[PDB]
């Protein structure tokens, strides 16, 4: 009931939105209401075909998907969406050419690896168009997430007319974009801080589409985003810290379990040298010199809780007996002072100094300058000789640097792809494109190059955390929201993009 | 996916 038009904030401008090079959440979740794939998650958080017109049939031996393509999907131009699509989007997600971060996903899809490697062309990729409404896709090794890939937009398919005429402008703003998904992207320029979403009416399944319009504007601040909340100027609104706690007895307070975890990234190598993170004594001092059931208290009060896992609780369950991964791994890297000033006074030994800099990444919201003002203070007051400076950057900018290594430490994210534990642990893989730090651990790779898989998975953690301090968890992370009662059908994705738009509908008065 | 810290 009422006007079909909803009001959204977001915290960062849009890294990226081509849905191949994309790996981000809020890039990620922009594609994922404007384009789509084979599947999509569906209201329980299963994927269903969304693009396949019909259940695939596969091979006894479950390597082997011959799918039927739905033949009334349009992309907004007009176009046919084809197997050729598919095709051409999952050769490009390999190319080297390319350089995708997310090309490792395809290692499920045969000869992917060898391609991403340079060992094979990108035309040996298994995924066959057998004719323009039928692929064939041939797995490298049987893949029970596999429905949660096509699912993902790594995965979806391009237009490749459309990509090749817009050249190195493709997807750099709305313009160079084109859609087969619920919505249409309107009004983002590639650098500016308002975008929006219009119902798409070339949409296979437009009908089911409530809302004409979505508009989306960038907030970095709990209190503006108040005041345009009680002003009925946006719908739903992030609560951090104090605000968060000074709302949660709301009526219209809600919590989201994001099944995120948030971690210090210690930068072995910076522009070809080593850093002082290159000595794990000093990884350890850092680690374990943060009070983390303080930071969650002070910084966040949004519902977040600490974690001495990469892995977040909750979330991925042992197929033999059923328990949670974090309860056979146990906890990592525990918050202890003593500890902490054990190694570090090693580690300045070990390195021949009294003294030591470091710069700490983070993001330029209100909360992330809490949270880094909030480390600085744990580790300066903690840890003798040691002075952190203070980088508060946008998020593109943050991931930008991240990629490139110019970084000393960070507080970076990683949200589940997938429900298994591999989403998070094979960031850290040797020369991994999410790793980044220069760690490379071979016993590692190997655990990670069916209940055997399991136990050794669990193995894999103690190695990444307790012997090697790669990385510390910090938290856990759940988010806060005053959301408006009339918003109906909000449909949150526990892995993936974040949230569906599709089937939201407001009963306004 | 990478998290942005709200």
């Amino acid at each position: 009931s009422g006007e079909q038009v909803l009001n959204l904030t977001e915290s960062a401008l849009i890294p990226s939105a081509d849905s191949t090079k994309a790996d981000d959440q809020v890039g990620l979740n922009v594609v994922n209401q404007t384009n789509e794939g084979l599947y999509a998650l569906d209201k329980d958080g299963i994927p269903a075909i969304a693009g396949a017109a019909e259940e695939p049939k596969i091979s006894d031996d479950k390597t082997v998907y011959t799918i039927k393509l739905r033949e009334d999907a349009k992309w907004s131009n007009g176009d046919p969406v084809t197997a050729n699509d598919y095709v051409y989007s999952w050769r490009r997600a390999v190319d080297p050419n390319t350089a995708a971060t997310y090309s490792y996903l395809f290692d499920a899809i045969k000869n992917g690896g060898d391609i991403v490697a340079g060992k094979k062309k990108p035309e040996e990729l298994g995924i066959k168009a057998v004719d323009d409404y039928t692929l064939e896709v041939t797995l490298s090794k049987p893949t029970a997430y596999i429905n949660s890939l096509f699912a993902f937009p790594t995965f979806f398919p391009l237009n490749e007319k459309f990509v090749t005429e817009k050249g190195e402008k493709y997807a750099q703003n709305s313009d160079n974009m084109l859609f087969n998904g619920p919505f249409e992207l309107k009004d983002w320029t590639g650098t500016n801080k308002k975008w929006t979403y219009v119902k798409n009416d070339k949409y296979w399944d437009k009908d089911k589409v409530k809302l004409k319009q979505i508009n989306v504007q960038v907030v970095q601040d709990s209190g503006t985003g108040l005041n345009l909340y009680n002003t009925d100027k946006v719908d739903r609104t992030v609560l951090s810290a104090d605000y968060a706690a000074q709302n949660k007895n709301n009526k219209d307070y809600v919590t989201v379990n994001n099944s995120s975890t948030f971690y210090i990234k210690f930068n072995q190598k910076r522009a070809g040298k080593d850093t002082v993170f290159a000595n794990k004594n000093i990884r350890k001092a850092i680690a374990l010199a943060i009070d983390k059931q303080s930071y969650t208290d002070t910084v966040l009060k949004n519902g977040s809780k600490p974690a001495n896992n990469l892995v977040p609780e909750g979330f991925t369950f042992d197929p033999g007996n059923k328990e949670d991964y974090t309860k056979e791994s146990g906890k990592h890297l525990e918050y202890d002072v003593k500890e902490a000033q054990k190694a570090w006074k090693a580690g300045l030994k070990e390195l021949g100094v009294n003294e030591i800099t470091v710069e700490f990444t983070s993001d330029d919201t209100e909360n992330a300058r809490k949270s880094s003002e909030f480390i600085q203070d744990q580790l300066q007051k903690n840890l003798d000789g040691l002075t952190v400076k203070l980088k508060n950057v946008p998020f593109k900018v943050r991931l930008q640097n991240d990629q490139n290594q110019d970084y000393d430490f960070s507080m970076s994210g990683w949200g589940p792809d997938y429900q298994d534990p591999s989403t998070f642990l094979d960031l850290f893989v040797t020369d991994g494109a999410q790793n980044r730090m220069s760690y490379s651990n071979k016993d590692y790779d190997k655990i990670l190059n069916d209940q055997k898989r399991w136990d050794e998975m669990v193995k894999a953690e103690k190695i990444l955390l307790t012997d090697d301090v790669a990385i510390q968890p910090l938290y856990q992370r759940s988010t806060a929201y005053l959301q408006k009662d009339y918003i109906k059908n909000l449909q949150k994705n526990p892995f993936g993009p974040d949230y569906t738009y599709k089937e939201t509908y407001l009963t306004k008065l | 996916s990478d998290e942005s810290k709200g």
